[PDB]
């Protein structure tokens, strides 16, 4: 698509809608701008006592 | 402005670090990113079009011409 007014690549910007499974929030993911909780996954390996 | 690099600062201020001048992610508002400099000018993701022009592999056969001599499109490459 023709970009009206640019001279630049770096002056426009495009992405993928993806969603598959959502993401781990982690320093190195952006946030989407509605950054509510979409779901909660267990956290494996339950620390137990034993002998 | 003092930088560290001390190499090719672009007008915004930021020293181009020789590798950063071919590091291919144009930084300063000048595309000097990308000048005068060494680089592998295709990656193994990218397509080397006739005239040594350099783009997105997928670019190659997909119906609709992108690099300016269009061999990403030539009907001889698909
Ligand atoms: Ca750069
Ligand atoms: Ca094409």
């Amino acid at each position: 698509t023709k970009m009206n007014g640019c001279t630049k690549a770096r002056q426009c910007i495009a992405y993928k809608l993806d969603q598959t499974k959502w993401v781990f929030n982690s320093p190195d993911l952006i946030r989407h701008t509605d950054h509510s909780v979409q779901g909660k996954l267990h956290i494996p390996f339950r620390l137990t006592p034993t002998v | 402005a003092k930088c560290e690099p001390s190499q090719f600062q672009c007008t915004n201020g930021r020293c181009i670090t020789l590798l950063w001048k071919c590091d291919g992610d144009e930084d300063c508002v000048d595309g000097s990113d990308e000048k005068n400099c060494v680089k592998k000018t295709c990656a193994e993701s990218d397509f080397v079009c006739n005239n040594g022009q350099c783009v997105p592999s997928r670019w190659k056969c997909d119906g609709d011409p992108d690099c300016e001599d269009g061999s990403d499109e030539s009907p001889e490459q698909c």
